[PDB]
């Protein structure tokens, strides 16, 4: 039996949200220090781990060390999909239901039956580069970009970074710095890297729960993007290289 | 001389729309006073009302009652686009039919559309006699999210009164769904008689009310201890739009 | 060459049309204006665009450059464009188009420049029995009205009054005239009616947004012309032949 509040539950939305697009069941992993959501997506091309400290909640309680609760995306969303502008979330359990209350205008609370689902958690990793940006400049770059190829490519040079998506008879190109003001800091060597684009362009609903992002890449490794959320929560969100 | 003129086309298309949540075929009744529409759904269980009576009306002649049959399938998508809030709405009888004449303030454009109708004899109006103990006033925007709420659940919806609070139920299995609405929260008025609690269907309720969103007014809602539902809404610029829903049991 | 327009909106607007009638076009760079004329893919209508320089913040353009493009490829690029903000369009090499949006970040495209075949359309003036001035919104809801009853948009001319019909199973007319204020400006000559293509003429309602009136032209066996004066010297014309 637990009991984890959300103001925001419109931001709290778009992360179960943007899980929804690389998983169909999940657990909720509730400790004393919080909810935490792991899974790797059917093509096994992303590892995704996001963690809501209990300080991210404004009233948390559980009683069991450790409780898990399964749950599939689309009757999640679905639930999630009816939040209104300013309610307040309430996630509570017990052994068979997991139950969403909005709060707000007016009262209204969901009930899930929970369901099985099978654990997740695969393989610390250094990275060559490391960018950090507002959240909303990456989604809208993104979102632009996501239209234009199906491949996005991505390098460093003298701390720059650049994306790219090599088209036809055509090729779109963005320059990210700290001069340029895109990027708030950026670190590192110069490398050289391609990403599916499907789903780096899925993590871009996070601008509603993300305000400041870290991204990690580097040569044949994954790209890592982390989006900072309150009270130290983040959704990660890692990205496996496309064949060299 | 068959003719009305109402103020607001976007309101009167709103009316217009309702209607057509429950049928395409409209039947108009030109009385003495003033005009109205009553359909059912095939199982009986919804009723739309469209009543508007003359004083609210800028124009108006009827010299003898008639009503007209309407298959406004095709006409619908034009009356939509051409019904501004600038714009006022004429309906006038021919010997084919009807013709609707919109008058756009702000464009200058006048259209015209002539529909094909048969002439019948005006049907009466009456609704159920019945006395409704429990009572709420809300708004559109509150009605649709509890219906989409609902719908998402489950295929039936309770509503009852516990103490000053109107609580909502769906679901028959897994699946629940719970709401309590309470004065300022969100109701702008609340009346309990006595305690009272019925069922309806979960999509005939959301039908009904998914016609209120051009309706900005307060909308009241009434229903009774298995009794039928209402719903009623007085459009900004006159005429009510009701719905009744059958209990089930 | 190298051009700055500061509305890559009112380009968005032109394209859009220009891209439901044809494949591909070319924008005709010269001295004092960006020039486009190009026939839809059946040669029934005919597109006439003129950029006067004096609306562009830059204009270094000393001799004629043909930019041909894919007409879809094109709107996807004016469209990672959302409010105002500004296009460059450059090329050092014949070959090569360098578009620039700029904003918040530079997205920046490199276009491979096509060649696209033309046939250097003769100049001609045409005669019309009536010019008719409505406001281009009010000749949009009229278009949109009538095209979901039919595929024949008739139009009808006469000393007082145009008018925009549809007749069969539903009959809808829509008029602009002295009375009812919607008439801005009449040249007449001669009571005209004759039926146009609703698709084609649905094709170009995004022109409608260039200017706050159009000016419709038409005859009994003539052509129907919608001219848009651009407040700022641009024109935009289109010539559809009548219906079959
Ligand atoms: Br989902
Ligand atoms: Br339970
Ligand atoms: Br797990
Ligand atoms: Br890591
Ligand atoms: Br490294
Ligand atoms: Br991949
Ligand atoms: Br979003
Ligand atoms: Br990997
Ligand atoms: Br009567
Ligand atoms: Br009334
Ligand atoms: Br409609
Ligand atoms: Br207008
Ligand atoms: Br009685
Ligand atoms: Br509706
Ligand atoms: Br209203
Ligand atoms: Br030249
Ligand atoms: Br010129
Ligand atoms: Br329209
Ligand atoms: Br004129
Ligand atoms: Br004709
Ligand atoms: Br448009
Ligand atoms: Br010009
Ligand atoms: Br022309
Ligand atoms: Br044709």
């Amino acid at each position: 039996m637990m009991k984890a509040k959300v103001i925001d539950a419109v931001s709290f939305s778009y992360i179960l949200r943007t899980v929804g697009d690389f998983l169909s069941e999940a657990n909720f992993i509730v400790t004393k220090e919080g909810i935490r959501v792991s899974g790797i997506d059917p093509s096994r091309v992303v590892f995704l781990d996001i963690f809501l400290p209990s300080s991210y909640f404004e009233g948390f309680e559980v009683s069991q060390e450790k409780e898990i609760i399964g749950f599939k995306l689309e009757d999640v969303n679905d639930i999630l999909k009816r939040v209104l502008k300013d309610d307040t979330l309430i996630l509570s359990s017990n052994e068979s239901k997991l139950t969403l209350t909005f709060d707000g205008e007016f009262t209204r609370s969901f009930e899930l039956p929970l369901i099985q689902v099978e654990s997740t958690q695969p393989p610390n990793l250094e990275f060559p580069f490391k960018a950090q940006l507002l959240t909303i400049t990456f989604a809208d770059i993104i979102d632009e970009l996501s239209d234009l190829g199906e491949v996005l490519n991505i390098h460093s040079k003298e701390n720059k970074l650049y994306f790219e998506v090599i088209g036809d008879l055509s090729t779109a190109k963005v320059e990210l710095s700290t001069d340029n003001g895109t990027l708030l800091e950026a670190s590192g060597a110069d490398v050289s890297s391609s990403y599916g684009m499907e789903y780096v362009a899925n993590t871009t609903k996070m601008r509603r729960a993300s305000d400041s992002m870290e991204l990690y890449f580097g040569s044949q490794i994954p790209l890592k993007l982390r989006f900072k959320l309150p009270q130290e929560g983040y959704g990660d969100f890692y990205i496996a290289p496309r064949a060299d | 001389m068959v003719k009305i003129v109402y103020p607001n086309a976007k309101d009167f298309f709103s009316f217009i729309n309702s209607i057509t949540n429950v049928t395409d075929s409209i039947i108009l009744n030109f009385t003495e006073d003033g005009i109205f529409s009553r359909h059912l759904t095939e199982d009986k269980v919804l009723m739309a009302i469209m009543r508007i009576p003359k004083d609210v009306l800028s124009e108006y002649s009827i010299d003898s009652p008639t009503s007209v049959k309407l298959d406004v399938s095709s006409v619908k998508k034009i009356l939509s686009k051409a019904s501004s809030k600038k714009a006022t709405i004429e309906l006038t009888e021919t010997d084919s039919g009807l013709k609707i004449i919109i008058r756009d303030e702000k464009s200058g454009a006048k259209s015209t559309i002539y529909i094909k109708a048969e002439k019948g004899q005006v049907e009466q109006l009456t609704e159920p006699k019945v006395n409704l103990a429990v009572n709420f006033t809300t708004d559109e925007s509150v009605l649709n999210v509890i219906a989409a709420d609902v719908t998402l659940v489950g295929e039936e919806m309770r509503i009852s009164t516990e103490e000053d609070k109107i609580k909502i139920e769906a679901g028959e299995e897994g699946k629940r769904y719970v709401a309590f609405l309470m004065k300022d929260k969100p109701l702008k008025e609340l009346s309990i008689d006595t305690s009272a609690s019925s069922s309806y269907s979960a999509e005939m309720f959301k039908d009904a009310v998914k016609g209120l969103r051009g309706f900005s007014a307060p909308t009241m809602v009434s229903f009774g201890e298995n009794l039928p539902m209402k719903i009623d809404v007085e459009a900004v610029s006159g005429g009510h739009m009701i719905f009744w829903i059958a209990p089930r049991l | 060459m190298k051009v700055v327009y500061d509305d890559v909106r009112v380009l968005k607007d032109i394209i859009q049309a220009l891209a439901r009638l044809v494949d591909e076009a070319v924008l005709k760079f010269k001295q004092d204006s960006v020039e486009l004329v190009a026939l839809d893919r059946a040669h029934i209508s005919l597109i006439s665009v003129n950029l006067p320089r004096e609306m562009f913040k830059e204009y270094d353009v000393n001799d004629e450059f043909k930019f041909g493009f894919n007409t879809q490829y094109l709107m996807k690029i004016l469209k990672v464009a959302k409010r105002k903000e500004a296009i460059e369009i450059a090329s050092e090499s014949p070959d090569s188009v360098i578009i620039n949006i700029i904003g918040s970040t530079n997205r920046e495209f490199n276009v491979r420049n096509l060649e696209v075949s033309e046939q250097e359309i003769p100049e001609i003036n045409l005669q019309f029995d009536i010019s008719a001035t409505i406001s281009s919104d009010g000749f949009k809801s009229a278009i949109s009205e009538v095209s979901t009853v039919t595929d024949n948009v008739v139009v009808e001319g006469h000393e007082d009054r145009i008018l925009i019909k549809a007749e069969g199973e539903s009959e809808v007319e829509v008029e602009f005239s002295k009375d009812t204020g919607g008439l801005q400006d009449l040249e007449f000559s001669k009571e005209s009616k004759n039926s146009y293509s609703a698709e084609y003429l649905d094709d170009v309602l995004s022109l409608t947004k260039l200017s706050d009136y159009v000016k419709i032209s038409f005859g009994n066996q003539k052509p129907l012309q919608l001219f848009f004066n651009m407040e700022g010297g641009g024109k935009v014309t289109y010539l559809l032949a009548p219906k079959v």
